[PDB]
């Protein structure tokens, strides 16, 4: 049973590498980033044997170690929660890192930062790690802001460029208004519940808990991307690629809904709750689907797509089925991880332009790259039959059915559909027409470090889902009974915007002078412009009323000295005359005797 | 606590008495090891207030607010150095003196037991600070922001004594422990009116509440670092600190009372959190930060719930280490080019490498980052008020948002994106900046691991 | 060893391993091997350490209070009783603290040892739990900052009255 | 040295105008620059006469080496550069449209006019005349 | 912001603008781009000191004469404010009616 | 790495080469000193094309007031030269 | 505009710097945060919260073993009290 | 300003956003050919204000040809690149002080450096008398620098001696 404190072993597996990478500042210049590497796998087997232990018996262990403090009636330490959302996450973190920092290996050997690098994105898997492995909701709350200032950091990786660190200050000011939401929760939890005890809130559930669980809303839609807050993905591409990739896949972006995945219980009722799930991710789905499409930059591209895939998760969130949704991160990170730590190798093996426009064919000198661009792409297209299947398509099994307010299940159909035909965009043009890019190829596919990730990343993903498919304890009663019309229309919708979009872009005629107005809103009728902006110029507007209170406020002040300049003259009433100080005293004194006389 | 109140008397004669070239390697060394008997200080335990001796004693809060003084000092005059390291001797001397007699009245306040001896050593602190920032302020055409500054104090912080004699005639004894047990409720009038809003708005031109606060700006941008670790990690946590304490009667009257300022602090929490987004001259961004987070403070003091009060003192201390260490930054920039002006120069990613982790490390610790002590206090003030008050986090959280927002904008423009290139004079870093930067993290990133040492006296 | 009826651990209800199917052994050769690997090679230091701490014992004693008069026998001033009175007070609230911690913990590890039954198995302990929290809730919970004994004993005379008008109106 | 001048008070009406051309900009326009701050000031809104200028975009094209962006210029810094520079919109000609996001909030609207309506489970819907909906209501009998 | 009507420059605003602007631009950017050796120190232009006195506020403590400025100001910290005041003051006694009569609800409350 | 830096050598090459791909003037007169007007008579529009093609040879910078004045190969080679990092 | 020739280099002007580094690295680094860190770290049980685990625990025991209700709020008893009258 | 580099540059980002519109290079070129022709037939006619106005309406029908994301070489300002590097430009006067230990860790550097410290040290009275005297008064006409006539350096040299992109 103690191989679980080998589970709380792995994460101090992971502790050690910053220790090394400060106190003995120099063998680290021996390539400690293979070192760093190599502590990721010992966690990925280390970390690998608590979920066969679970996944025969079960048995989930949580240890609080040594309290935290204390205070009046509630005693918070600290713990980690081994809930089968953390036994079976954290060997996929783990081993897209384990992909990602390989394929870093690769990209940044020329970047003279490069342990410092590794020191950070290291960093963010710790505090990755320490969220998603938390029951007590303040552990929550320290995950939580750690990965949102490293997503700073990280995408704010350059310095210089005013775009990238601008980026970077927008992302993690959406972080903290999800944190305002986060934080109102934690607070009802106190007043109503005397507690945030990852347990004790399952344990008693408040009849009312329609303002804190919306609060969780919030504080999801504030990370994961939803809607009404859109722009931190595209100019979150502004950091370097890597970081990109682990910011969308197992990361961030995901832990947005792991949170109300994570509180799945306490959202099984307040159908107001699944309501406003299915109101939103919906309009994620929807709107970058038509927010999406034409932009040009491949990393944005992919961006997008995931946009749209939290969308369609969140619809997981709604109704019930949370495991679901739980499987689909999981998948989602190997299958959009591949896509982006390969369209390094495009980019950087292009030079980099990093537009679709030019690129090029498929096969050229690139045979692993595409190859993997079509199981990543083909993939990502909600799968025929292949692995992500084991989630998407039972995905909208379920949704397509029961008592969805319907407007969800045109929502998925579409939704899905334009997600294939991103595949076909980026086909299409990056992979189809004959090379038309700046020549003088320098493309190189040659080295283990690539080949050896993509290829762990890809030969995984395929056999990955699979055993993610049937481990899974069955916690519901699958549909498994599907109607005709109502089961058909699953892969057929992707074949319906795969040869519509097919033709789209196949057999283009004489494309010059006009386009629609809808590409001049595909970019976007601001949505991007609009809120920065004007949501920009407002806080300086308050700065504008803060100059109406300061300059009332040593107005009024001035008020006073005003007092005192024409107080001087209660002074200067003085008219200096000894014909009038003197017989005016001498009167007003027969005054004082006379006030005296009457006082 | 006499064993205290002699070392640094005899620290006055230890500067005056000394070869020169030694006077900052004497008193930086006697000092710190006062600093280890500070630590001394703490024997406090179960319910009732240590009390040395009959003329003044320690609950917790002047524990940690005495201790964090006395840790202050070293640094302090540590830092203060290379400010000027050219003059005669008698200016050194004096000013370490000054700073010696300064630490000393505080002392006297936070451990002084009756409300008097209280106030004497009230304005007797507030006179050492005066003279050290308006004697060699650099003095920006001096503003004479000194002086009316003891003005500001003084022009309704003088009946406050008035209010307070009434109390003593009226109840006896002025000790605290006494006033403590035979308090009597007052009821809500006129009269009791003018008393309430004596002694609040007495102590709260201290901390600035937003109708008050150009009292900072001005007086924190003409102040030697010296001062101004002084100033804006200390001075403003009297006016709190008296705040605490006599706050004990006024039971009902708070309420009615309490409200509007209150609202002024809630509303002004967030105006100030805004215009200190806007404004070029670094220096007075961490000042109007110091403004926001003791306006939180204020609204922590009146709404009387124990947390309020727990994460009130975390507020305090944190914010302390803090507002100092990041002045200090400001400071340690300021020696290397000539400006006081933000966006003047730029970079320091590239040069200054190191002095990075003490820009970010500082900043984050600005930000409310979870573990941090800062964030303790913060949460536990902002769940204190949303008990009190279902809706006031719109305006907490956004407050969260804001400082979000400039604590991670000062953390760039001076730090990041470019070396303006015709600079060419700032000399790598130093050790001594590593050692003050240190000395202020190093210990609020510890606290961060057993911070019931400064959770106030309930808990 | 804390005290056990204190900290209830229920039967253990261990199932019988039954293999079932023959195939291989996939942690069992690491639970063994394990047990051979990190269980004896602590083992051997935990003793060592145990009998090096064993030749030369401690005691050290739980500290006890007496009782006082409290709160009653103290005249409406005269600190000089009511300094004790009004601080034992403050012990024993601290004491009530932590069992209300105590019970808030019971739920907590009752529902985790529970597992999917998270109603059934916790009823008798939660309902002691509002048992218990609601006579804290009750008794402690508003005040304020500055509390002694003079408010508590105040709000007791509160809800004295408040039920005397209400068992009034009982007839 | 800080000049005796070096910034502000305006209002007085001959030379000053030509006075605040010199220390900043100073042309035909730039004289009606200096006086655009006066004529901006109008009653005093606290602020200076600091000469004036607009929001549109001067920004990096490549040569020039313009305004406080990267600055190798030395000429007026108008009030803008606390806005501009890192974060900030200023000038363009921008689709101005309000319309869209708006008509995109007409898709969540149509959707909460979908929200007391509903779709059902199985198989199929909208026969309706007073028919069942899932509380299985009448009776029970069989035999 | 979108440049149009591609104005005809005339002939003045040729010679004038042209040669005025361009004039005083060069003798400003020959000016500071000295830079020579020996200067250890800033290049301290004169330039931005005139930004941060005059963002000082220098008019702010002088008055503030009527016009429209009281009225912006005053409203400007009016309708907003005065409302939460009594938003505030609104739901705190509805929170104290539901406390002291009915219920709440609040059962277990306890650290508050 | 993207390791081939552009040399004199071939960035001579390759001005040289793609003025020889142009097919409305002839190899016959191309020289670094072959004038890029004068001697062939071309539309100074169409120079705005070479640099155009050329730019899209090289994919950067080249702004269009420097654009301008360009002409004679030499020099074009001489822009790239100090714009990208080229001498020895 | 002073700076230093930077001959190595520290807080003040030369030959007292070494000593200077000594003191406050050592008085200032070694003594008072790891001395002092390992006295606050543990020293006596502070506010005597460990001692209210122990009593609380006893009197919890007590309490279920003898059959009282626990915590029975009324922190003073009504058997020994007076009240006012209307 | 004047009509050469209008008309030109209206044609250049007009080729530019042309490049944007289409794909496979083939019909980009024939409709770039077809523009080719529609200002290749202007420039024949000297008269004066029809130019300008006919040029105008080409500045209206250009901003119709404009799709919001204009293709972008990255070095240019744009989403690629503009100073990825830009942490890693250390200036040369930095490095005037590193410690004398690692100011001989590289120990032949220093050497041609104190060459050009010398070759720059001895200039600059030839630089000020060169400048001071061309300059007509103010130097308000010229934002150019031009040559030394002897031999030597070019006056305004230090900084146009630059640290290199990466
Ligand atoms: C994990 C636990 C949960 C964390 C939750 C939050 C996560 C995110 C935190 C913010 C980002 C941190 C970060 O990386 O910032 C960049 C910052 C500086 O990186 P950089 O400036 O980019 O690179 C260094 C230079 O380029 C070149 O310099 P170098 O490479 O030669 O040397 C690097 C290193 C050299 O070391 C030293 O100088 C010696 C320090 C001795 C400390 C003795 C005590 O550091 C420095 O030189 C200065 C920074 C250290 C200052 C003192 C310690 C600050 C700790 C900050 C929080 C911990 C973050 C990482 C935690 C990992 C788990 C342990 O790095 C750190 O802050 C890491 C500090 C590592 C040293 C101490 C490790 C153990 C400390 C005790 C436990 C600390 C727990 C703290 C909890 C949180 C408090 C807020
Ligand atoms: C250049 C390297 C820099 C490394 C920086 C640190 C990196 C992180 C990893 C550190 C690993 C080594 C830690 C020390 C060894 C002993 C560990 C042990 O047996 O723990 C269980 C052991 C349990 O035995 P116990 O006596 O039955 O339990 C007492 C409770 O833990 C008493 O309950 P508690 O609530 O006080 O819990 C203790 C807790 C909390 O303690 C605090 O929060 C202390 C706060 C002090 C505030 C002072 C304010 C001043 C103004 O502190 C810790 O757990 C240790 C972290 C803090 C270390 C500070 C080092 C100096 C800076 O823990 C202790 O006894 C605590 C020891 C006292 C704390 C200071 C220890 C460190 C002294 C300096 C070492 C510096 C690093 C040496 C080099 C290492 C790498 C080559």
């Amino acid at each position: 049973m103690n191989l679980f404190s080998s589970l709380t072993l792995v994460t101090l597996i992971l502790l050690t590498m910053p220790i090394a990478a400060i106190n003995f500042n120099t063998h680290k210049f021996t390539n400690y980033p293979l070192y760093v590497k190599t502590t990721i796998s010992c966690a990925f087997i280390t970390s690998m044997i608590p979920t066969m232990m679970f996944i025969h018996t079960g048995q989930e262990m949580i240890i609080s170690n040594w309290h935290w403090l204390t205070i009046q009636t509630l005693k918070l330490s600290l713990s980690f929660k081994m809930d089968f959302f953390s036994m079976m996450f954290v060997p996929v973190a783990l081993f897209v890192t384990w992909s990602i920092m390989e394929f870093s290996m690769w990209y940044m050997h020329s970047d003279p930062n490069i342990n410092q690098f590794f020191k950070y994105l290291l960093l963010f898997l710790i505090t990755m790690l320490i969220l998603v492995t938390a029951n007590n909701l303040f552990q929550l709350f320290i995950g939580w802001e750690g990965v949102g200032i490293m997503s700073f950091l990280l995408i704010g990786w350059w310095y210089g460029r005013t775009d990238a660190n601008t980026a970077a200050l927008q992302a993690i000011l959406y972080n903290r208004i999800g944190d305002i939401g986060f934080i109102l929760a934690m607070a009802w939890f106190l007043i109503n519940l005397n507690t945030w005890d990852l347990q004790q809130i399952f344990m008693l559930n408040p009849n009312d808990s329609n303002l804190p669980l919306m609060g969780l809303i919030l504080a999801a839609t504030g990370k994961s991307a939803q809607f009404g807050l859109h722009p931190w993905l595209p100019s979150a591409m502004e950091g370097p690629t890597p970081v990109s990739a682990l910011l969308h896949s197992s990361t961030m972006v995901v832990a947005g809904i792991f949170l109300l995945i994570r509180f799945y219980p306490l959202t099984e009722n307040n159908k107001f709750g699944q309501s406003i799930m299915l109101c939103l991710g919906a309009m994620t789905t929807l709107f970058t689907a038509m927010c999406a499409l034409t932009q040009n930059d491949i990393k944005k591209i992919i961006a997008f797509s995931t946009s749209s895939q939290l969308g369609l998760m969140m619809v997981t969130i709604g109704i019930n089925q949370p495991h679901l949704a739980f499987l689909h991160i999981c998948t989602h990170a190997f299958f959009k991880a591949m896509l982006f730590m390969c369209s390094g190798s495009i980019i950087h093996s292009l030079n980099d332009e990093q537009d679709i426009r030019k690129m090029g064919g498929l096969f050229k000198a690139m045979p692993f790259t595409t190859t993997a661009l079509i199981i990543g792409s083909l993939a990502l297209t909600g799968m025929p039959f292949l692995t992500g299947f084991y989630s998407k398509d039972l995905i909208i099994e379920s949704a397509n059915t029961s008592y969805t307010n319907a407007w969800a299940l045109l929502m998925t159909l579409v939704a899905t559909s334009f997600t294939a035909i991103y595949s076909t965009r980026i086909i299409f043009f990056a992979l189809l027409g004959q090379p038309r890019f700046p020549t003088l190829i320098n493309i190189n596919e040659n080295n283990p470090f690539l080949i050896n990730s993509i290829k762990r990343l890809l030969i995984g993903s395929l056999f990955a889902g699979f055993i993610i498919s049937n481990n899974i304890p069955p916690m519901t009663i699958p549909q498994m009974t599907m109607p005709h019309y109502l089961k058909m229309t699953a892969l057929t919708v992707t074949i319906l915007g795969f040869i519509l979009a097919l033709e789209i872009s196949n057999t283009t005629h004489y494309l010059k002078f006009n386009y629609p107005s809808n590409t001049f809103k595909f970019s976007n009728l601001l949505g991007y412009y609009p809120t920065i902006m004007h949501r920009l110029t407002p806080y300086m507007n308050l700065t504008m009323s803060q100059k109406s209170a300061s300059s009332l406020l040593d107005l009024i002040w001035l008020e006073t000295i005003l007092p005192k300049t024409i107080s001087l003259a209660q002074m200067k009433m003085s008219t200096t005359i000894t014909s009038q100080k003197g017989l005016i005293k001498l009167y007003f004194l027969s005054f004082l005797i006379t006030i005296l006389i009457s006082t | 606590m006499l064993k205290y109140i002699i070392p640094t008397m005899m620290l006055m004669p230890l500067t005056w008495l000394s070869k020169n070239s030694m006077i900052w390697i004497n008193t930086t060394l006697h000092s710190l090891l006062i600093s280890l008997t500070s630590l001394l200080l703490l024997n406090q335990f179960g319910d009732n207030s240590l009390n040395f001796s009959l003329t003044f004693f320690s609950d917790s809060l002047s524990t940690p607010l005495l201790i964090l003084t006395m840790w202050l000092l070293p640094l302090m005059l540590m830092a203060s150095q290379h400010h000027l390291s050219k003059e005669n001797l008698a200016r050194k001397k004096l000013f370490i003196s000054m700073l010696i007699l300064l630490q000393l009245f505080l002392i006297m306040t936070f451990t002084a037991t009756e409300l008097i001896f209280f106030y004497i050593m009230f304005e007797a602190t507030l006179v050492p600070t005066l003279i050290i920032i308006t004697r060699w302020g650099n003095q920006t055409e001096r503003l004479n922001a000194g002086l009316y500054f003891l003005f500001y104090t003084l022009a309704g912080s003088l009946p406050l004594l008035v209010a307070l004699i009434y109390i003593q005639n009226t109840m006896g004894s002025l000790n605290f422990l006494i006033l403590q047990y035979w308090v009597q409720p007052m009821p809500n009038s006129w009269s009791n009116t003018f008393m309430w809003l004596a002694c609040m708005m007495a102590f709260m031109v201290k901390m600035p509440l937003y109708g008050l606060h150009l009292w900072l700006p001005k007086a924190h941008v003409e102040a030697p670092i010296a001062g101004s670790m002084v100033l804006a990690a200390i001075l403003l946590k009297l006016g709190g600190y008296g705040m605490m304490r006599i706050t004990l009667l006024l039971n009902p009257i708070t309420d009615f009372m309490a409200y509007p300022f209150i609202m002024l602090s809630l509303w002004g929490m967030i105006m100030t959190s805004s215009i200190c987004l806007r404004q070029t001259d670094l220096k007075s961004l961490i000042a109007y930060s110091s403004v926001s987070h003791m306006a939180l403070v204020i609204v922590a003091i009146l709404i009387q719930t124990p947390w309020s009060y727990m994460g009130a003192t975390a507020l305090m201390i944190a914010h302390g280490l803090t507002s100092s260490m990041l002045f200090c930054l400001a400071n340690s920039n300021y020696e290397r080019v000539h400006s006081r002006t933000m966006i003047l120069a730029r970079g320091l990613q590239t040069l200054l490498p190191l002095m990075a982790a003490w820009w970010l490390l500082a900043s984050l610790t600005n930000l409310a980052l979870p573990p941090s002590i800062n964030l303790i206090g913060e949460l536990f003030v902002v769940m204190s008020t949303f008990s009190w008050s279902n809706i006031t986090i719109i305006l907490m959280g956004l407050n969260m948002v804001i400082t979000a927002l400039y604590s991670l904008y000062m953390l760039i423009t001076t730090q990041r994106g470019k070396h303006t290139h015709h600079i060419n004079n700032i000399l790598p870093s130093f050790t001594r900046e590593n050692a003050l930067m240190s000395l202020h993290m190093l210990p609020l990133l510890l606290l961060s691991l057993n911070p019931k040492i400064i959770l106030g006296p309930l808990y | 060893s804390w005290d056990k009826d204190v900290y209830p651990e229920p039967p253990r209800r261990t199932p019988a391993p039954s293999p079932q199917t023959s195939l291989p052994n996939p942690i069992t050769y690491l639970t063994k091997a394990f047990d051979l690997l990190v269980d004896r090679p602590v083992t051997l230091v935990r003793e060592f350490i145990e009998r090096q701490h064993a030749k030369n014992k401690y005691y050290y004693y739980h500290r006890e209070f007496r009782r006082v008069p409290d709160i009653t026998e103290c005249h409406e001033k005269d600190v000089l009783c009511m300094f004790e009175a009004e601080m034992q007070w403050k012990r024993d609230y601290k004491v009530d603290q932590e069992i209300v911690n105590i019970i808030q913990e019971r739920l907590k590890a009752c529902q985790q040892r529970e597992g999917e039954s998270h109603r059934q198995n916790c009823a008798k302990e939660l309902q002691q739990f509002t048992q218990v929290v609601k006579a804290y809730q009750d008794r402690y919970h508003d005040l304020g900052a500055h509390y002694s004994a003079r408010k508590c004993l105040a709000k007791q005379k509160q809800r004295m009255l408040a039920e005397r008008k209400a068992t009034k109106e009982a007839a | 040295a800080s000049h005796i001048t070096k910034d502000m008070l305006p209002g007085p009406y001959p030379k000053t105008p030509e006075e605040r051309a010199a220390a900043a900009k100073k042309y035909n326009m730039r004289v009606e620059d200096y006086e655009p701050y006066p004529d901006d000031g109008m009653g005093y809104g606290d602020y200076p006469k600091l000469p004036d200028r607009s929001q549109q975009e001067r920004d990096p094209w490549y040569d020039w080496d313009h305004p406080d962006l990267r600055l190798n210029w030395g000429e007026p810094m108008h009030w803008d550069l606390d806005m501009y520079i890192r974060n900030r919109v200023d000038t363009s000609p921008t689709p101005v449209n309000w319309n869209l996001m708006c008509k995109h909030l007409f898709g969540f609207v149509a959707f909460m006019l979908f929200m007391f309506w509903v779709g059902e489970t199985y198989p199929t819907y909208q026969p309706v005349g007073p028919k069942q909906y899932p509380y299985n209501n009448l009776y029970l009998e069989r035999g | 912001l979108d440049p149009a009507e591609y104005d005809i420059s005339s002939e003045t605003r040729k010679a004038q603008a042209e040669r005025l602007a361009i004039r005083s631009r060069l003798k400003r950017e020959y000016q500071l781009q000295y830079n020579d050796p020996s200067r250890r120190g800033v290049v301290e232009d004169p330039a931005l000191i005139r930004w941060t006195c005059a963002r000082s506020a220098n008019v702010y403590p002088n008055f503030r004469p009527n016009t429209k400025t009281s009225l912006l100001g005053a409203l400007f910290g009016i309708g907003p404010l005065i409302f939460w005041y009594y938003v505030f003051k609104t739901d705190r006694d509805r929170k104290e009616k539901l406390i002291q009569e009915g219920k709440l609800d609040r059962t277990f409350n306890i650290s508050y | 790495s993207d390791a081939p830096p552009l040399t004199l050598e071939g960035i001579k090459d390759r001005v040289l080469y793609v003025l020889k791909l142009y097919d409305k003037i002839d190899p016959e007169k191309l020289s670094v000193n072959s004038h890029f007007m004068k001697d062939l008579g071309l539309d100074s529009l169409d120079q705005v094309e070479i640099i155009m093609a050329m730019e899209d040879e090289f994919g950067f910078e080249i702004p269009d007031i420097d654009a301008e004045k360009l002409m004679c190969p030499q020099e074009i080679v001489d822009y790239i030269a100090d714009k990208k990092d080229v001498y020895e | 505009y002073e700076k230093n020739p930077d001959s190595h280099g520290y807080d003040k002007d030369p030959a007292v710097d070494v000593w200077n580094m000594r003191v406050v690295f050592f008085f200032g680094f070694s003594i008072v945060l790891v001395l002092g860190s390992t006295f606050v770290a543990y020293l006596p049980d502070y506010r005597m919260q460990e001692w209210a685990r122990r009593e609380a625990e006893r009197l919890v025991k007590y309490r279920e073993a003898h059959g009282l209700p626990l915590m029975e709020s009324n922190c003073f008893d009504p058997s020994k009290i007076q009240l006012p009258e209307d | 300003l004047t009509h050469q580099q209008k008309v030109l540059q209206l044609y250049k980002r007009a080729l530019r956003h042309l490049e944007s519109r289409c794909v496979h290079r083939d019909k980009y070129r024939y409709f770039a050919c077809l523009l080719r022709a529609r200002f290749d037939e202007h420039k024949n006619e000297k008269d004066m204000v029809k130019a300008t106005q006919l040029l105008r309406e080409a500045e209206k029908e250009f901003w119709h040809g404009q799709h919001p994301q204009p293709y972008i070489f990255p070095e240019s300002p744009g989403g690629t690149s503009y100073e990825r590097y830009e942490c890693y430009k250390v200036p040369e006067w930095c490095l005037d002080d590193w410690h004398p230990s690692e100011k001989a860790m590289y120990p032949d550097y220093f050497a041609k450096r104190e060459q050009w410290k010398k070759l720059r040290r001895e200039s600059w009275e030839r630089e000020v008398k060169q400048l001071q005297e061309e300059t007509p008064v103010g130097g308000p006409r010229t934002e150019a620098l031009p040559p030394a006539r002897k031999q030597g350096d070019l006056p305004p040299l230090w900084w146009h001696i630059v640290t290199r992109p990466r």
